[PDB]
């Protein structure tokens, strides 16, 4: 109803500006020690803007100049998303393990994971025992068989990252168990991740 | 499952010195047979680390029990020699072993020594910040997870010079 | 060696680094001969009044357990790191030219190189488009350019290249009719850091 | 961390240049590209005349702390800072390296500037290492950002934290478990 939103709506939204509209969360999952939020609008956004500049080409399909630089955009934005899908494939390609136990306390929206990562995940692991299978599966674990209890990958969530400040330069003391005393806006006083996957859902804070 | 690692049984292995309160039996991997279901109180055994792994810190069945590197007294002057304490491959890693084996003890000292001792990497590689020419430097004084950041900073270094100019 | 092999057995890769002549599936066959080798063992004391339930068997239990810790887990890379290798190079080109041999695949490894290939193949079906552009990743890193000539090369071995092509013959002077979508997988697999 | 991964970053950014053209073949892109009118100075990203220069379409000039005035006094107020120093666009070394790559070609003094530049570089990472030298007791929630530039922090990145959980487990333990009298961990 209330139209004019950053999103594809009634506004130009720059190629430059759907840059800025995802960058930082993909340079969030760059460093970082386990799965953050997914995100689907990009898969309609991208395509749709892209075809259409696309097409703004595909008309003067001959030149030298605009074209050329135009095509030359799209080749840096196809780096930065398959960055970003490469980063999210290899997290869960290791953590199939525990992964699905969060997916199964709630199976989030489009916020934590994304569907056809599931279907991905689950044909892995069917493939991992179905593998095992020509090993030892006369005696296949006789009562650890599945997907199993001690078998995990990716649950620690201290591996100790940089955090970049971008509120209020006092000490805007916020969601975190240490002491983030002495927090400012341009500055950071370095903690590990666990504590805060807080701010940063909420976007109050960033990653460096 | 473990904490994970291509060292992923560098884990459950390192050998004691391990002595005795009661009776044993059936010693099993040992020359053991149909020969002993008793043995003495009192008796010093090298032992591995799995089945011990989970067996009763509290209980005797064994008892005090450490290895001699890991006996207290050089331990004790490397927390006043935590400066230069220098280790070879007489005991190459030496870093996580507490890591299991602190409580084991019965004197509560284990960690802090540890603890100090890499407090000193907090100070060490103030000199480690580049790959200066050809193959190896100084590859032998090293735990098998210093190797692993050493490694990793000298190739941050590496690529940092193909960053320094079109290089 | 006691739970060692795994140092010999990815030795398979050796030279295989990218001077590789091919591969082949070693370091199975007597060593997963333990595992039926000694389940007798594990469980030999099964539920038995042998004992009548004391504490004797507690390291049984723990040898039983280690041993398989160190079989299983051995095994999890002993495939992981060929799906890893495989699938770097599998970035550097499609399933359009295949693995060296297509004979190291230790039997299970049909699921195992198929079901990564169609995991990938699902989520790409996903990326690109909504239906699904398998949109060019990694390889033909031409700006609008040429499209129909063939060029020079660096001796290439594998003779895979199928593509719209008569023979064009896969190795330097590859040179033949090569069109754009025949000449569409190789990069940095060995060829063409010259044209 | 790479030497181009920040380029995605730094290589965006923007000066204003001149070209000898005025609107191209074509005349302007749906963004926030400026008019193209040769004999003026226009707007544009440095991912470009990288492409145009060399390209043999225009010329170019620098931003202003591309300099040695600033370049002389930064460096003086940077020796007592006990912290840090003043941050002409924050990331000016890559961007001086994708500078003085070309347009030294018409560049004014592309030397004693390079000698500046390193001579801020190597000081400010210098210092970046004896940081580490009081860091006592785990101070995993205090460190120093405040005028940071990134070009050297990705330099230490990957070495001091993928250890720093195992070190200071010992003791950030300590805030987050519990035992007997002695220390845990």
């Amino acid at each position: 109803g209330l139209e004019d939103e950053d999103d594809d709506d009634m506004e130009q939204i720059t190629a430059q500006k759907v840059l800025e509209i995802i960058e930082t969360a993909w340079i969030n999952e760059m460093c970082a020690p386990e799965i953050l939020p997914s995100q689907t609008d990009m898969l309609e956004l991208m395509v749709s803007q892209v075809a259409h500049m696309e097409e703004q080409m595909r008309d003067l399909d001959k030149n030298d100049f605009r074209a050329v630089v135009h095509s030359m955009e799209l080749e840096r934005v196809r780096y930065i998303m398959a960055s970003y899908l490469r980063c999210r494939l290899q997290k869960i390609e290791t953590f199939t393990q525990h992964i699905l136990n969060q997916e199964e306390s709630r199976e989030p929206d489009d916020k934590r994971l994304s569907p056809e990562e599931t279907k991905f995940a689950q044909e892995f692991a069917s493939n991992v025992d179905e593998y095992f299978h020509k090993v030892a599966t006369q005696y296949m674990p006789n009562q650890q068989r599945g997907e199993a209890e001690q078998r995990i990958v990716t649950p620690n969530l201290m591996s100790h990252v940089f955090l970049k400040a971008n509120v209020a330069v006092p000490a805007v003391i916020v969601g975190v168990d240490d002491e983030e005393v002495d927090m400012a806006a341009g500055s950071q006083h370095i903690i590990p991740y666990q504590l805060v996957a807080d701010l940063i859902q909420n976007n109050q804070a960033q990653l460096i | 499952p473990n904490y994970y690692s291509i060292e992923d049984i560098f884990v459950t292995q390192e050998k004691v010195e391990c002595r005795v309160n009661t009776k044993l039996q059936r010693m099993g991997f040992l020359d053991s047979g149909a020969e002993s279901d008793d043995l003495e109180p009192g008796r010093t055994v090298n032992l591995p680390l799995w089945y011990i792994k989970e067996l009763k810190v509290n209980n005797a069945y064994f008892t005090v029990a450490v290895p001699d590197i890991y006996r207290n007294v050089h331990k004790a002057v490397c927390e006043a020699e935590t400066t230069h304490i220098e280790l070879g491959r007489l005991h190459p890693y030496f870093y996580e072993f507490g890591r299991y084996l602190t409580p084991y003890d019965r004197n509560h000292v284990i960690g802090r020594i540890i603890f100090e001792t890499l407090r000193q990497r907090v100070r060490h590689l103030l000199d480690i910040s580049k790959s200066d020419g050809q193959a190896a430097k100084a590859e032998h004084r090293l735990d098998n997870i210093e190797a692993k950041l050493h490694e990793a900073g000298v190739r941050t270094n590496s690529q940092y010079i193909e960053w320094l100019q079109m290089t | 060696m006691f739970g060692e092999k795994a140092f010999d057995l990815l030795k398979e890769l050796e030279r295989s680094s990218q001077t590789i002549p091919a591969f082949d599936d070693d370091g199975v066959r007597q060593v997963l001969e333990e595992i039926k080798a000694i389940f007798e063992e594990n469980v030999a004391q099964a539920s038995s009044y042998n004992a009548s339930g004391d504490r004797s068997l507690w390291p049984l239990l723990n040898f039983r357990h280690a041993a398989l810790q160190r079989n299983k887990r051995c095994l999890l890379a002993y495939l992981y790191e060929r799906c890893r290798r495989i699938k770097a190079l599998r970035w550097e080109f499609g399933p359009i030219i295949p693995g060296d041999i297509k004979q190291a695949l230790c039997e299970p490894e049909v699921t195992f190189f198929n079901n990564y290939s169609k995991s990938l193949a699902a989520y790409m079906c996903s990326a690109g488009y909504n239906q699904g552009l398998p949109i060019d990743l990694t390889n033909n890193l031409r700006p609008p350019k040429s499209l129909y000539i063939e060029v020079r090369c660096m001796e290439d071995y594998g003779k895979f290249e199928l593509d719209d092509g008569e023979v064009i013959h896969l190795k330097k002077n590859s040179q033949h009719y090569l069109p754009r979508a025949q000449v569409e997988s190789l990069v940095r697999q060995g060829i063409l850091h010259h044209i | 961390m790479d030497p181009s991964i920040i380029e995605f970053i730094g290589e965006k950014c923007m000066i204003s240049i001149i070209p000898n053209f005025s609107n191209e073949p074509l005349h302007l892109i749906y963004g926030p590209v400026g008019p193209f009118r040769a004999g003026f100075p226009v707007f544009v990203p440095l991912w470009m005349a990288t492409h145009l220069r060399k390209q043999q379409k225009c010329r170019i000039v620098p931003p202003e702390w591309m300099d040695m005035d600033i370049l002389e006094e930064i460096k003086e107020e940077e020796k007592r800072s006990k912290f840090f120093t003043k941050m002409p666009c924050e990331h000016y070394m890559v961007v001086a390296q994708l500078v003085m790559s070309t347009a030294p070609d018409d560049v004014p003094r592309c030397e004693e500037l390079r000698t500046v530049i390193k001579d801020i570089f190597d000081i400010r990472e210098s210092k970046l290492r004896t940081s580490i030298d009081a860091f006592i007791k785990g101070e995993g929630t205090y460190a120093k950002l405040d005028n940071l530039t990134l070009l050297e922090i990705h330099s230490v990145r990957p070495i001091l934290p993928y250890s720093l959980d195992h070190i200071a487990r010992y003791q950030r333990t300590a805030t987050a478990s519990q035992r007997d009298t002695s220390m845990l961990s």
